[PDB]
C-alpha cells in the first residue's frame, strides 16, 4: 500500500509520499514519484490500482494545462478539485472506472492554501490535514494530537517527520524514503527527501 | 440540355442521358474480343499504350479458376467491379464448396450496377465487360454494360472500332463450336486485328490473351507467351 | 436537391460570406442597444420596439436577459433567433458551474457562444442566426466587463459600445463623452440617456420607449436590476435640465 | 429530406419566407382576443363554404390543458400540427413538475418549435399565427405567437382578415376594468366589423378562460350573447 | 398571382402566402375524370361513384374505387389511382394500430384526422409532393350516428351532411345544397340522382358503385349489380 | 421546368417524370398475356438485336414464384430489379404465413413498391411495365398488369409495349373465357406474328410461357414441341 | 450496505409557520472518520433547503445536478420554485436512474414563496415522495430518529420550541449510532429570517 | 446531415472556393515574420485602435503551447477555431510522446486540417493564413507559413494579409545576417516592412518576440515607441 | 450546375478531367527505371528568394525500398503518401515481408475515384512510384483517374510533353543508373524556367541492395557539373 499525507498551514501546504513502486513481493522501484504537477501552484498526489493512477492523473494534467492555454490564467485549486471529482464520479458507474485515491494541494491567489481529500468513489472533502493508504491508520491520530491551525512550516516538517517515524516503527511495509514538497505563494518547492 | 445532368431525370423521349453518356466511355476504350467454342472460351484484348516508354495497360483479369474478364472504359470502375466479382466467387466457395455458376455471377453484376442508375447523386458504372467462364453448362461469353443490361453471346466485341470486329465475327461464327483451341484463338486475333488502323499490326507487346475451358483453368497469356498463338497467322 | 440548395455557407467570388453580411443588415435596422462600463458597475440601455398601447407587460423585460447570477445580455436582430441563443447561453453557464463549481468567467461564456455562431457560417447548409449581442457581467478575474458579438462569430471587449439602429452615430457620441476610468454608474446613466436621445428619432425620449438595466456589486454579491419607470422618468427629467 | 435551409437572408436583411408566411396569416379568417379583469375571451369567425358542412364536426378554438386555450388565423392544417405539439409539451411539463404549465412557459415552448421551422432543413415556416389564453396564479394571460417564433403579451388583439381595423376598434373600446361578460360582448362586436353577412351562432366560435378553466362556449350560450 | 424563386416547384410559400404545389395537387384529382358523391341519412351513410371501364379486356371486378378500411368503415377514393391505393393502405394500417393500442375501433373522424395529418407533412416538406387524391369516409359512430368525412391533399378535413369530389364536384355541391336544406332508400336515391343529374347520364346497374353503412347493419357493404338495379328502377 | 422531378406537380396537375418513364415502355417490344379458363399464357416478341447473341439471351419472361410468371416491357435492367423485388415478396409471404402468396396480394405489394419511386426527387420512376400471371385450384387463373405509376389491374387479356393497341384489337376477337391453355398458346403466337413489324426491327424470337391446369399450377416455359406447332400455325396465318 | 458506507442522518420538522432541518457533520469511510464538517444540507431558495443522506459521492452529485436544474428553471420561469414543485423535480431526477440509482434519500424543508406555509417531505432512492405534517427522517439511524420524533414532536410549535425539539431529537438519536455524529447543524426557517446553529455534541 | 460538395474543381484545374478563401486572406490585417539568431520577430498591424476598446480582448498573436506562437490573417472567427484545435493537439502530443511538439509538427497539423476542409462534404475552406514561429527542443529559430489550401513552407522572412506582396517585395532587399544579428536588430527589420502599408505607423502596430525558453513576451506601447522614436 | 459524379457527352467525368488539368500546372517530375535501379528528379520551383528550399518536399520515402515523386496539388498528395506508408507497414506486420511497388501503387490508386456527395472531389495530383522488389527496379505512374501503369521512363507536370519527347529519344534498355541520373537532370534543366542549381531541384535513387537515397547538396553539385 502507498502512503500520502498533506498538512495545510496558514499560508502553505506541505505534502509527502512514499517512493516505492512494487510488483507482488519485490520493490521494483525505490524512487518513484507519486506527485503530478497540474499547474504552477497545484499538485496532485495519486495512489491506487496499477495503470489507473498514471492514466487518470495525466488526463487531469492535460485538461488543467489546456484550460490555462485557452484562457491565459490557471484554474484555481477549488475548481481543479471539483473538475477532478466530476471526472472521477462520471466513470464510477461506467465500464472503466478509475480505482484511485488522491490528495489535491494548491495555493490560490485570493483563497490561499487548500488541501483536498478524494476517495475512489469520488467523495470530495476539504481538510486541514489528511492521509491515504494503510499508513493513515497509524498517523492520523498523531496529526490530531499535534496539529494546530497556525502551525509554521518548520513545525509542520517536524510533524511530518513524526508521522513518518511512526511508519518506520509500526507499519509492516518497507517505506524507507519520502518525497516532500511545499506549495505557497511562490509556487511549488522541492524539500529534501526524508529517508530512514 | 436540362435533362442530361442527373441519372434520375427521365427525358421527354423516354431516355436517360447520363446512362447514354456512360456508354460513350466504353466506346472510346481499346477493343476487346470474346468468343467461344463447344469446349473453350477465349478473351483477346488489344493492349493500348499511353506512351512509347510505358507498359501496355492490362485488360484481362483473373476472377476465379473458371472465370476471366476483359474491360473497356473507366479503369477505376473496372477494378471496383472486378473486386466485387472476386468476393462473390469467394463467398460461393466458402459457403457451398463449389464454383459459382457464371450466369448467376452476371446476374449479380446486373443488379449491383442498376442501383446507381435510379438514385439521385449517383452515377452509372462507366465500364463495359466481356466475361469468359466455364461451368456445368459449358463455356460462356457474357457482355455487361453501363446501363446494367447484360447479354449471353457466342462472340462479342466492345471498345473503339469494335463494329468491324463484330462484322468479322458475324461471318465466321458458324465454325466456332467445332473449332479446336488453337484455331479458335486465331479467329479471335483476326477479329481484333480488324479494329486496328491499316499500318499497325498485332505484336507481342499489344496483345493479351485469356483462356478457360473443359480441362483448363482460366489462364492469361502476355508478352512472350502469346508468341505461339501469333506465329503462323497470315 | 442541388437545384434548390441556397448554399448559405460558401465563399463568394471576393471572399465574402453573403448570408453573414445580409444578417448584419437585419441587425442594423433593429432596436438600438447600448452598453457602458463604469467604475462601479455596467449598464444596458435598449430602445423598445413593442410600444403599442394594447400590449401587456408581464416579463422581466423585453430585450434584456439574465444569463446567470453575474451576467446579463441584450439582443438586436431577429427576436426568435435571440431566444434560441439566450437559452443556449444559460445552458453553457450552468454546464461550467456543474463542472468546476464556480461561476463561468464573462469572456469564456461569450467565446463559447461565438463558437456556435462560427460553426453555422462554415458548415451545415443552414442560414446563420441574425443576432448581435451585448454582454455585461462581473467575474473574479477582470471585474466589470462589457462584450459585443455578432452573427459571424466575432466578439470584442468594450468600455462603451452600441449595436442596432443608428449605432454608428451612437458610437461617435460615445467617443467624445466617455471618460476612461473616470465614469460612475450615475454618470454613465446620464450619458446613456444623452446618447439614446440623439440616436432615437421621436423627440421626447420617453420612459416607455426604453429599458435600462444595471449590474453592480453589493455586499460581495452581484446585483442586476431593470430600472423602473419612475427612475427612468427621473433620468429623462435630468437630461431636460442638463 | 433536404438538409439545407429554405428560409434565408435576402440582401436587405429580410427573411422573405417568414414574410410570405405572414401574408398567409393576414388572408386568413379574423380572430380576436380580449383580456378582461377576471378572464380571457377568444373569438373567431368560422364561416363554412356551404350548408353541407357539419358545423359541430370541427373546431377552431382548442383547449391545450384545463387552463389553456388556443385559436389561430391562417392555415388550418398547420394549426393542427401546433395544437398537437402544444398538448404534448404541456403534458411533458406536467410529468416533470406535477403542476399545470404556466401560460407564458407554454407559449415560449410553442414559439421555439415555430422558430425551428424557419431555420431547419427542407421545410417551410408555419403559415399560422396563434392566440393563446390562460389563467395562472389568479391572473389571466393573452399571448400571440407568429410564424417567425416571436411572441407578445397583449391586453386585446386581432389577427387575420382586416386585423388592422380590428386593432384600432379595440383600442377605442377596450378598458382595463372590463369584465368577462363585457369582454365577450366587445369581442363579438369586433368580429362584426369585418364580418360578411349575418352573424349566427353557427358561423362563429367563442372560447373563454377564467378561474374555473378554459372552455369552448356552447352554441346555445353563443346565441344568448348574440 | 405573384411568384418568386422556386414557389411553383416545391411546397414553399409564394409572395401572396399561397402553396402552388398544393393547388396543383387539387387539379391532379380531376385528371382521372370521375366524380364521387357521399350522402348521410338519418340512420345510414351512402357512397356512390362513377364506374367507367371502357377497356373491355379489363376484369371489371378488380376495377373499383370503393374500399373497406375496417369492418365498419368504408371509403371512396377520387384522383390518382396509385396515390389512392397507398392512402387506402395507410388508412387500413392506422385503423389496425389504433385498435391494437387503444382496445377499441377507431372513430371515423379520428381516422380522417389521422390521414389529414399525414397529408399535411407533404405540404411542409420540400422533398416530396402531395398525393393527388381525395378520400371520403363513412361509418356508424355509437353516439353521433352516421358519419361522413373527407380529407384532401392540403391536409384539410371535415365532417359533412353530404359531400362530393372529382370533376363534377362543384355542381354536385350545388345540387345537394338545395336538397339538404331521410330513409335508407331516400339517401341512396338522392346520391344516385345527384350523380346522374350533374353528369347527364341515365345510369345502368354496372355503371356505378354503391357502398353503405346503416345503424341496423353497421358493417360496410357494397351493393351488388342486382341491388343497385332495384334502386335504379325505382328512380325511373 | 416542371418536368425535372417526380416530387413536382405541373400547373395542370401532372407528374411529367412518371409520364416520361411510360414513354420508355412504349419504345419496347410487345408482350401479351391471355387469361383463359385453365390458366394464363404469356407471349413476348423478343427482338434479336444481333446474330452474335445466343438464343434465350435477355429473356423477358421470369419466374417470381413456383406458381407465378412475369412478362416485362421497357428497360430490362429496371424490370430485372422489379422481378427480384417480387421474388422476395413471395418468399417473405411464405415465411410469415406458411403458404403460396395470392396473386392479387403480390400484385398489390409490388405496385406499391413501384408507386414509392414516383413521389420524390431523390429517386426516379421505374421505366418498365409488367404482367403477373398465376393459377391455383382455389383462386383459378389470374392476370395482373402494373405500369410505371404503380397502378395495377386484373385483366382477361393484356398487351404492353410498342404495338399494345394493335395487339389489343387482336386479343378482343378471341373468346378466351371458355378457351383452354392448349388452344390459346397458338393464338398468342399468332397475334405476336401479326403485330410484329418487318420493315423495322427485323428478326425476332418468340418467347412463350404458361401456368394453369396443364402444368399443375407451376409456371414454366411452354414445351419446345408445343411451341413448334404454335410457331408453324402463326406463320401460315399471316 | 452502500447506504451505511459513509453514514449520516438528516431530519426535518414542521412547526407553527416555520420549518427546521438538521443533519450530522461527519464524513467518514466505514469505521474511519475523515472530516467533521461535511455539508449535507443545501440551500435551494430563500426559504427552501434540501438535506441529503447516504453515499457521500452521490450526495454531492445529486446536489450539484439539482442545482443545475433549479438554476435553469429560475431563469426560464423567472420565479422561485415552490417546495412541492422541487419535490417533483427531485423525484424525476432520481427516477431517471431507476436501474442504477443514486444512493441518497433527500429531505426537503421550506416555506412556500407566497403564502409561507411550512412544507416537508422525504423521498427514497428511487424517487417516491412522503409528504407529512410532522417530521421526516433519513439516514443510518432512522429507527432512533423515529423514536425521538414520535414522542417529542408537538403540533403548532413556535421557532424556539421547535429548535429545542429537533435538537434533542437529533442529539439523542445520533448518540446511539456509531457512524453518525461529530456535530449537528440546525436550520430554523422563518418567514423573515434564517437561523443556523451548530450544537455542542459528542465527538466520539 | 448536409453532405453537398462545396469545394470542387473548375474547368482550368482550379478550386474556386479555395481561391475565394485566398481573397478573404488578402483583406485581412498585415502580419510580418522574420527569422533571427536566437529570437523570432512577429509584427501585426493593430489597425482597430479605438479609444473605447479593451485591447487585451482582441489579440491576433496567440500562444499554441509554452514553446510555439502564431499570427494569422483573414477571417478572425475562423482563426480562433484553428488556434483552439492546435492547442488540443499540443496537449495530446505531450500525453502520448512525453515531449513538446516542434514548430514544424504543429504547422503540419494545422496545414493538414486546412487541407481537410477543401476536400470534405458540407463545408467551406478556412478563410485564413498563418505565420508560425518559435524554437525547437535544441534551440533553432523557425518561421513557417500555411495558407487556406493546406500547403505550408518554411521562410526566412514573410508577410501575409493586405498588401502582402508589397511587404514581401521589400523584404527580399532588406533581409540579411547583419539585420538579424542582434535581438534589437530583429525588431528593426519588421517595423520598416510594416511601415510600407500600415497607415500612421506607430500605435497601429502590435509586436511580439519569442526568445529561448521564454514565454509570449508581448511588447508595450512605450517599448515599441522607443524603436519608433529613433526611426 | 452539375454534381461531382456527372458524365460528359463524350463519356468522361468532368471532375476527373478538371483534376487532370490541375496536374498540368504542377512542377515537372521525371522518373527513369533502369537495370541498376530507379531515379526520381523533381523541379523544386521555388517562388521567392526568401523561401527556404529545404522545406519543399516533392520526393518522399514510402518505405526503405520505395520512393515517391509528386506533382500537382501538393497538399492533396500528403493524404495519399500517408496512406501508402500505412499500407506497407500493415503489409509488413501481417505477412512479415516487403510490399511490391505494384501493390503499393494499386492500393494508393484505389482511393482515386472514392468521392461523391468521404472525399468531396478527386485528388489533384499525379504520382511516380519507384522502387525495388523481387522483379527488380520498378517505376509506376498514377494519375487522378485511378489509372496506374508500369513505365520505363515518365515525366509528369507542367512541362511533361516536352520532357517526354526528350526522354523517349534518349532512353534505352541497357543504360545504367549514372546515365539515367545525368539524362534526367539534362532534361529537367531544359524545361525549367529558372536556372538548375543544387538547391532548386530534388533527386533520389533506389537500387538493388541500397535503400531509398535522397542526394545531398554535395552529391548534386558533383553530378550537376
Amino acid at each position: 500500500m502507498e502512503y500520502l499525507i498533506g498538512i495545510q498551514g496558514p499560508d502553505y501546504v506541505l505534502v509527502a509520499s512514499d517512493q516505492v513502486a512494487a510488483s507482488s513481493i519485490v520493490q521494483m522501484k525505490d524512487d518513484h514519484d507519486k506527485m503530478f504537477k497540474m499547474s504552477e501552484k497545484i499538485l496532485l498526489l495519486c495512489v491506487g490500482e496499477a495503470g489507473d493512477t498514471v492514466q487518470f492523473a495525466e488526463y487531469i494534467q492535460k485538461n488543467v494545462q489546456l484550460y490555462k492555454m485557452r484562457n491565459g490564467y490557471e484554474l484555481s485549486p477549488t475548481a481543479a478539485a471539483n473538475f477532478t471529482r466530476r471526472n472521477l464520479a462520471d466513470c464510477l458507474r461506467s465500464r472503466t472506472p478509475y480505482h484511485v485515491n488522491l490528495l489535491l494541494a494548491g495555493y490560490d491567489e485570493h483563497e490561499g492554501p487548500a488541501l483536498y481529500y478524494m476517495d475512489y468513489l469520488a467523495a470530495l472533502a476539504k481538510a486541514p490535514f489528511a492521509a491515504h493508504g494503510y499508513g493513515a491508520f497509524l498517523t492520523l491520530s498523531i496529526l490530531d494530537r499535534y496539529y494546530t491551525p497556525t502551525i509554521s512550516r518548520e513545525r509542520a516538517v517536524e510533524l511530518l517527520r513524526k508521522c513518518l517515524e511512526e511508519l518506520q516503527k509500526r507499519f509492516i511495509l518497507n517505506l524507507p524514503t519520502f518525497s516532500v514538497r511545499i506549495i505557497d505563494k511562490n509556487g511549488i518547492h522541492d524539500l529534501d527527501n526524508i529517508s530512514f | 440540355n436540362q435533362y442530361d445532368n442527373d441519372v434520375t431525370v427521365w427525358s421527354p423521349q423516354g431516355r436517360i442521358h447520363q446512362i447514354e453518356y456512360a456508354m460513350e466511355a466504353v466506346k472510346q476504350g481499346s477493343a476487346t474480343v470474346g468468343l467461344k467454342s463447344k469446349t473453350h472460351a477465349v478473351l483477346v484484348a488489344l493492349k493500348r499504350a499511353q506512351s512509347e516508354l510505358a507498359a501496355h495497360q492490362k485488360k484481362i483479369l483473373h476472377v476465379d479458376n473458371h472465370i476471366g474478364i476483359s474491360i473497356a472504359g473507366l479503369t477505376a470502375d473496372a477494378r471496383l467491379l472486378c473486386n466485387f466479382m472476386r468476393q462473390e466467387c469467394l463467398d460461393s466457395r466458402f459457403v457451398f464448396d463449389r464454383p459459382l455458376p457464371v450466369s448467376r455471377l452476371v446476374s449479380l453484376i446486373g443488379s449491383k450496377t442498376q442501383i446507381p442508375t435510379q438514385r439521385y447523386g449517383r452515377r452509372p458504372y462507366g465500364v463495359g465487360l466481356l466475361i469468359a467462364g466455364y461451368d456445368d453448362m459449358g463455356p460462356h461469353i457474357f457482355q455487361t454494360c453501363p446501363s446494367a443490361n447484360y447479354f449471353d453471346c457466342r462472340a462479342m466485341s466492345i471498345g473503339a472500332r469494335s463494329q468491324s470486329a463484330r462484322t468479322y465475327l458475324e461471318r465466321h461464327m458458324s465454325g466456332f463450336m467445332e473449332c479446336n483451341l488453337n484455331e479458335l484463338v486465331k479467329h479471335g486475333l483476326r477479329a481484333l486485328r480488324e479494329t486496328l488502323p491499316a499500318e499497325q499490326d498485332l505484336t507481342t507487346k499489344n496483345v493479351s490473351i485469356g483462356i478457360v475451358g473443359k480441362d483448363l483453368e482460366f489462364t492469361i497469356y502476355d508478352d512472350d507467351d502469346v508468341s505461339p498463338f501469333l506465329e503462323g497467322l497470315e | 436537391s442541388r437545384r434548390y440548395d441556397s448554399r448559405t455557407t460558401i465563399f463568394s467570388p471576393e471572399g465574402r460570406l453573403y448570408q453573414v453580411e445580409y444578417a448584419m443588415e437585419a441587425i442594423g435596422h433593429a432596436g438600438t442597444c447600448l452598453g457602458i462600463l463604469a467604475n462601479d458597475g455596467v449598464l444596458l440601455a435598449a430602445e423598445r420596439r413593442n410600444i403599442h398601447k394594447l400590449l401587456d407587460e408581464v416579463f422581466f423585460s423585453e430585450k434584456i436577459y439574465k444569463l446567470n447570477e453575474d451576467m446579463a445580455c441584450s439582443v438586436a436582430g431577429i427576436t426568435s433567433d435571440a431566444n434560441v441563443l439566450t437559452n443556449e447561453l444559460r445552458l453553457i453557464a450552468q454546464r461550467y458551474l456543474l463542472q468546476y463549481q464556480e461561476p463561468i468567467p464573462c469572456e469564456q461564456l461569450v467565446t463559447a457562444l461565438c463558437d456556435i455562431k462560427q460553426a453555422y457560417t462554415q458548415f451545415g447548409g443552414k442560414r446563420p442566426f441574425g443576432v448581435s449581442l451585448l454582454y455585461i457581467g462581473w467575474d473574479k478575474h477582470y471585474g466589470f466587463q462589457l462584450y459585443q458579438s455578432d452573427p459571424s462569430g466575432n466578439y470584442g471587449g468594450w468600455k462603451a459600445t452600441c449595436i442596432g439602429n443608428n449605432s454608428a452615430a451612437a458610437v461617435s457620441m460615445l467617443k467624445q463623452d466617455y471618460k476612461e476610468g473616470e465614469m460612475t454608474l450615475k454618470s454613465a446613466l446620464a450619458l446613456a440617456i444623452k446618447v439614446l436621445n440623439k440616436t432615437m428619432d421621436v423627440s421626447k425620449l420617453s420612459a416607455e420607449k426604453v429599458e435600462i438595466a444595471t449590474l453592480t456589486r453589493e455586499n460581495g454579491k452581484t446585483v442586476i436590476r431593470v430600472l423602473k419607470q419612475k427612475e427612468v422618468e427621473q433620468l429623462i427629467k435630468n437630461h431636460e435640465e442638463e | 429530406g433536404y438538409s439545407f435551409s429554405l428560409t434565408t437572408f435576402s440582401p436587405s436583411g429580410k427573411l422573405v419566407q417568414i414574410e410570405y408566411a405572414l401574408a398567409a396569416v393576414a388572408g386568413g379568417a379574423p380572430s380576436v382576443g380580449i383580456k378582461a379583469a377576471n378572464g380571457v375571451v377568444l373569438a373567431t369567425e368560422k364561416k363554412q363554404k356551404s350548408i353541407l358542412y357539419d358545423e359541430r364536426s370541427v373546431h377552431k378554438v382548442e383547449p391545450i390543458t384545463k387552463h389553456i386555450g388556443l385559436v389561430y388565423s391562417g392555415m388550418g392544417p398547420d394549426y393542427r400540427v401546433l395544437v398537437h405539439r402544444a398538448r404534448k409539451l404541456a403534458q411533458q411539463y406536467y410529468l416533470v413538475y406535477q403542476e399545470p404549465i404556466p401560460t407564458a412557459q407554454l407559449v415560449q415552448r410553442v414559439a421555439s418549435v415555430m422558430q425551428e421551422y424557419t431555420q431547419s432543413g427542407g421545410v417551410r415556416p408555419f403559415g399560422v399565427s396563434l392566440l393563446i389564453c390562460g389563467w395562472n396564479e389568479g391572473r389571466p394571460y393573452l399571448f400571440q405567437s407568429d410564424p417567425s417564433g416571436a411572441y407578445f403579451a397583449w391586453k386585446a388583439t386581432a389577427m387575420g382578415k382586416n386585423y388592422v381595423n380590428g386593432k384600432t376598434f379595440l383600442e377605442k373600446r377596450y378598458n382595463e376594468d372590463l369584465e368577462l361578460e363585457d369582454a365577450i360582448h366587445t369581442a363579438i362586436l369586433t368580429l362584426k366589423e369585418s364580418f360578411e353577412g349575418q352573424m349566427t351562432e353557427d358561423n362563429i366560435e367563442v372560447g373563454i378562460c377564467n378561474e374555473a378553466g378554459f372552455r369552448r362556449l356552447t352554441p346555445t350560450e353563443v346565441k344568448d350573447y348574440l | 398571382g405573384s411568384s418568386a424563386g422556386f414557389d411553383r416547384h416545391i411546397t414553399i410559400f409564394s409572395p401572396e402566402g399561397r402553396l402552388y404545389q398544393v393547388e396543383y395537387a387539387f387539379k391532379a384529382i380531376n385528371q382521372g375524370g370521375l366524380t364521387s358523391v357521399a350522402v348521410r341519412g338519418k340512420d345510414c351513410a351512402v357512397i356512390v361513384t362513377q364506374k367507367k371501364v371502357p377497356d373491355k379486356l379489363l376484369d371489371s371486378s378488380t376495377v373499383t374505387h370503393l374500399f373497406k378500411i375496417t369492418e365498419n368503415i368504408g371509403c371512396v377514393m377520387t384522383g390518382m389511382t396509385a396515390d389512392s391505393r397507398s392512402q387506402v393502405q395507410r388508412a387500413r394500417y392506422e385503423a389496425a394500430n389504433w385498435k391494437y393500442k387503444y382496445g377499441y375501433e377507431i372513430p371515423v373522424d379520428m381516422l380522417c384526422k389521422r390521414i389529414a395529418d399525414i397529408s399535411q407533412v407533404y405540404t411542409q416538406n420540400a422533398e416530396m409532393r402531395p398525393l393527388g387524391c381525395c378520400m371520403i369516409l363513412i361509418g356508424i359512430d355509437e353516439e353521433q350516428g352516421p358519419q361522413v368525412y373527407k380529407c384532401d391533399p392540403a391536409g384539410y378535413y371535415c365532417g359533412f351532411k353530404a359531400t362530393a369530389a372529382g370533376v363534377k364536384q362543384t355542381e354536385s355541391t350545388s345540387f345537394l345544397e338545395k336538397k339538404v336544406k331521410w330513409t335508407f332508400e331516400q339517401t341512396v336515391e338522392t346520391a344516385i340522382t345527384c350523380l346522374s343529374t350533374v353528369l347527364s347520364i341515365d345510369f345502368k346497374p354496372s355503371e356505378i358503385e354503391v357502398g353503405v353503412v346503416t345503424v341496423e347493419n353497421p358493417k360496410f357493404r357494397i351493393l351488388s349489380e342486382a341491388e343497385i338495379d332495384a334502386h335504379l328502377v325505382a328512380l325511373a | 421546368g416542371y418536368d425535372l422531378s417526380a416530387s413536382t406537380f405541373s400547373p395542370d396537375g401532372r407528374v411529367f417524370q412518371v409520364e416520361y418513364a411510360m414513354k420508355a415502355v412504349e419504345n419496347s417490344s410487345t408482350a401479351i398475356g391471355i387469361r383463359c379458363k385453365d390458366g394464363v399464357v404469356f407471349g413476348v416478341e423478343k427482338l434479336v438485336l444481333s446474330k452474335l447473341y445466343e438464343e434465350g439471351s435477355n429473356k423477358r419472361l421470369f419466374n417470381v414464384d413456383r406458381h407465378v410468371g412475369m412478362a416485362v416491357a421497357g428497360l430490362l435492367a429496371d424490370a430485372r430489379s422489379l422481378a427480384d423485388i417480387a421474388r422476395e415478396e413471395a418468399s417473405n409471404f411464405r415465411s410469415n404465413f406458411g403458404y403460396n402468396i395470392p396473386l392479387k396480394h403480390l400484385a398489390d405489394r409490388v405496385a406499391m413498391y413501384v408507386h414509392a419511386y414516383t413521389l420524390y426527387s431523390a429517386v426516379r420512376p421505374f421505366g418498365c411495365s409488367f404482367m403477373l400471371g398465376s393459377y391455383s385450384v382455389n383462386d383459378g387463373a389470374q392476370l395482373y398488369m402494373i405500369d410505371p405509376s404503380g397502378v395495377s389491374y386484373g385483366y382477361w387479356g393484356c398487351a404492353i409495349g410498342k404495338a399494345r393497341q394493335a395487339a389489343k384489337t387482336e386479343i378482343e376477337k378471341l373468346q378466351m373465357k371458355e378457351m383452354t391453355c392448349r388452344d390459346i398458346v397458338k393464338e398468342v403466337a399468332k397475334i405476336i406474328y401479326i403485330v410484329h413489324d418487318e420493315v423495322k426491327d427485323k428478326a425476332f424470337e418468340l418467347e412463350l410461357s404458361w401456368v394453369g391446369e396443364i402444368t399443375k399450377g407451376r409456371h414454366e416455359i411452354v414445351p419446345k414441341d408445343i411451341r413448334e406447332e404454335a410457331e408453324k400455325y402463326a406463320k401460315e396465318s399471316l | 450496505s452502500i447506504m451505511s458506507y459513509n453514514g449520516g442522518a438528516v431530519m426535518a420538522m414542521k412547526g407553527k409557520n416555520c420549518v427546521a432541518i438538521a443533519a450530522d457533520r461527519r464524513f467518514g469511510i466505514q469505521a474511519q472518520m475523515v472530516t467533521t464538517d461535511f455539508q449535507k444540507i443545501f440551500p435551494m431558495g430563500d426559504r427552501l433547503y434540501i438535506g441529503l443522506a447516504g453515499l457521500a459521492t452521490d450526495v454531492q452529485t445529486v446536489a450539484q445536478r439539482l442545482k443545475f436544474r433549479l438554476n435553469l428553471y429560475e431563469l426560464k420561469e423567472g420565479r422561485q420554485i415552490k417546495p412541492y414543485t422541487l419535490m417533483s423535480m427531485v423525484a424525476n431526477l432520481l427516477y431517471e436512474k431507476r436501474f442504477g440509482p443514486y444512493y441518497t434519500e433527500p429531505v426537503i424543508a421550506g416555506l412556500d414563496p407566497k403564502t409561507f406555509k411550512p412544507f416537508i417531505c422525504s423521498l427514497d432512492l428511487i424517487g417516491c415522495p412522503m409528504v407529512t405534517d410532522d417530521f421526516v427522517v433519513s439516514g443510518t439511524c432512522s429507527e432512533q430518529m423515529y423514536g425521538m420524533c414520535e414522542s417529542l414532536w408537538e403540533p403548532n410549535m413556535d421557532p424556539e420550541h421547535l429548535f429545542e425539539t429537533i435538537s434533542q431529537a437529533m442529539l439523542n438519536a445520533v448518540d446511539r449510532d456509531a457512524v453518525s455524529g461529530m456535530g449537528v447543524i440546525v436550520h430554523i426557517i422563518e418567514k423573515d429570517k434564517i437561523t443556523t446553529r451548530t450544537l455542542k455534541a459528542r465527538m466520539d | 446531415s448536409y453532405d453537398r460538395a462545396i469545394t470542387v474543381f473548375s474547368p482550368d484545374g482550379h478550386l474556386f472556393q479555395v481561391e475565394y478563401a485566398q481573397e478573404a486572406v488578402k483583406k485581412g490585417s498585415t502580419a510580418v515574420g522574420v527569422r533571427g539568431k536566437d529570437i523570432v520577430v512577429l509584427g501585426v498591424e493593430k489597425k482597430s485602435v479605438a479609444k473605447l476598446q479593451d485591447e487585451r480582448t482582441v489579440r491576433k498573436i496567440c500562444a499554441l503551447d509554452d514553446n510555439v506562437c502564431m499570427a494569422f490573417a483573414g477571417l478572425t472567427a475562423d482563426a480562433r477555431i484553428v488556434i483552439n484545435r492546435a492547442r488540443v493537439e499540443c496537449q495530446s502530443h505531450r500525453l502520448t510522446v512525453e515531449d513538446p511538439v516542434t514548430v514544424e509538427y504543429i504547422t503540419r497539423y494545422i496545414a493538414s486540417l486546412k487541407q481537410r476542409y477543401t476536400q470534405s462534404n458540407g463545408r467551406r475552406p478556412f478563410g485564413i493564413s498563418a505565420l508560425i514561429v518559435g524554437f525547437d527542443f535544441d534551440g533553432t529559430p523557425r518561421l513557417y507559413q500555411t495558407d487556406p489550401s493546406g500547403t505550408y513552407h518554411a521562410w526566412k522572412a514573410n508577410a501575409i494579409g493586405r498588401g502582402a506582396k508589397s511587404v514581401r517585395e521589400f523584404l527580399e532587399k532588406n533581409y540579411t545576417d547583419e539585420a538579424i544579428e542582434t535581438d534589437d536588430l530583429t525588431i528593426k527589420l519588421v517595423i520598416k516592412a510594416l511601415l510600407e502599408v500600415v497607415q500612421s505607423g506607430g500605435k497601429n502596430i502590435e509586436l511580439a518576440v519569442m526568445r529561448r525558453d521564454q514565454p509570449l513576451k508581448i511588447l508595450n506601447p512605450e517599448e515599441i515607441e522607443k524603436y519608433v522614436a529613433e526611426i | 450546375d452539375r454534381g461531382v459524379n456527372t458524365f460528359s457527352p463524350e463519356g468522361r467525368l468532368f471532375q476527373v478531367e478538371y483534376a487532370i488539368e490541375a496536374i498540368k500546372l504542377g512542377s515537372t517530375a521525371i522518373g527513369i527505371q533502369t537495370s541498376e535501379g530507379v531515379c526520381l528528379a523533381v523541379e523544386k520551383r521555388i517562388t521567392s528568394p526568401l523561401m527556404e528550399p529545404s522545406s519543399i518536399e516533392k520526393i518522399v520515402e514510402i518505405d526503405a525500398h520505395i520512393g515517391c515523386a509528386m506533382s500537382g496539388l501538393i497538399a492533396d498528395a500528403k493524404t495519399l503518401i500517408d496512406k501508402a506508408r500505412v499500407e506497407t507497414q500493415n503489409h509488413w506486420f501481417t505477412y512479415n515481408e516487403t510490399m511490391t511497388v505494384e501493390s503499393v501503387t494499386q492500393a494508393v490508386s484505389n482511393l482515386a475515384l472514392q468521392f461523391g456527395e468521404a472525399m468531396s472531389r478527386p485528388f489533384g495530383v499525379a504520382l511516380l512510384f519507384g522502387g525495388v522488389d523481387e522483379k527488380g527496379p520498378q517505376l509506376f505512374h498514377m494519375d487522378p483517374s485511378g489509372t496506374f501503369v508500369q513505365c520505363d521512363a515518365r515525366a509528369i507536370g507542367s512541362a511533361s510533353e516536352g520532357a517526354q519527347s526528350s526522354l523517349q529519344e534518349v532512353y534505352h534498355k541497357s543504360m545504367t543508373l549514372k546515365e539515367a541520373i545525368k539524362s534526367s537532370l539534362i532534361i529537367l534543366k531544359q524545361v525549367m524556367e529558372e536556372k538548375l542549381n543544387a538547391t532548386n531541384i530534388e533527386l533520389a535513387t533506389v537500387q538493388p541492395g541500397q535503400n531509398f537515397h535522397m542526394f545531398t547538396k554535395e552529391e548534386l553539385e558533383e553530378v550537376i557539373k
